[PDB]
């Protein structure tokens, strides 16, 4: 059965990303879903930008 | 701090599907899914 | 004269600085070679995907 | 490491933008102090997103 956009349901939270060479996977919640899906970022670029952003602006960027 | 492991290899089983079992070696993807799991920690 | 009021396009996104809940781009603009450091709010809404991209860029450790 | 092409001088003028933006009675002068030594720390070694 579908997961992810495929759902067609609305992005409810981002809760983690996991990095993989060049991919990018954020770990996201639908609205009136349960379920936890891992999403490509190519997959929500468009329709989340700015959830997306303000989830990066949350994260601790930081160095060494 | 806790999420249910069948939820993690959902995500994970995600994650092969839109990149293919067939486009990595075994021990890329094992590397990989060690750090997938230690990532949730 | 700086920042978005320059009224140049953004040619590339090149550092960034986070201090608390402020965090500034450090970037440069089209026809201009000067580096400029702009608050992400001010060009959150007009270049999101150069923005991911740059954060794409970074390394996301586990740690 | 493209970074290390950037001019001191330059820099600056950036701190002199987060400056003129925040501005400078928004924060006491050694919060300033600790902020501007992690501006220049932050040009020189690579950064990595920590998952909170």
């Amino acid at each position: 059965k579908p997961f992810g956009v495929n759902r067609g349901l609305d992005l409810d939270k981002i809760l983690h990303c996991y990095q993989m060479n060049d991919d990018l996977f954020m770990f996201v919640t639908w609205k009136g879903c349960s379920s936890i899906d891992a999403v490509h970022i190519n997959d929500i670029k468009e329709a989340y930008p700015l959830q997306i952003i303000k989830y990066f602006e949350s994260l601790r960027i930081i160095v060494p | 701090d806790k999420i249910r492991m069948s939820q993690k290899l959902s995500c994970w089983q995600h994650i092969l599907t839109t990149l293919g079992t067939s486009s990595k070696t075994e021990q890329e993807w094992n590397t990989f899914f060690k750090g997938f799991l230690e990532s949730w920690r």
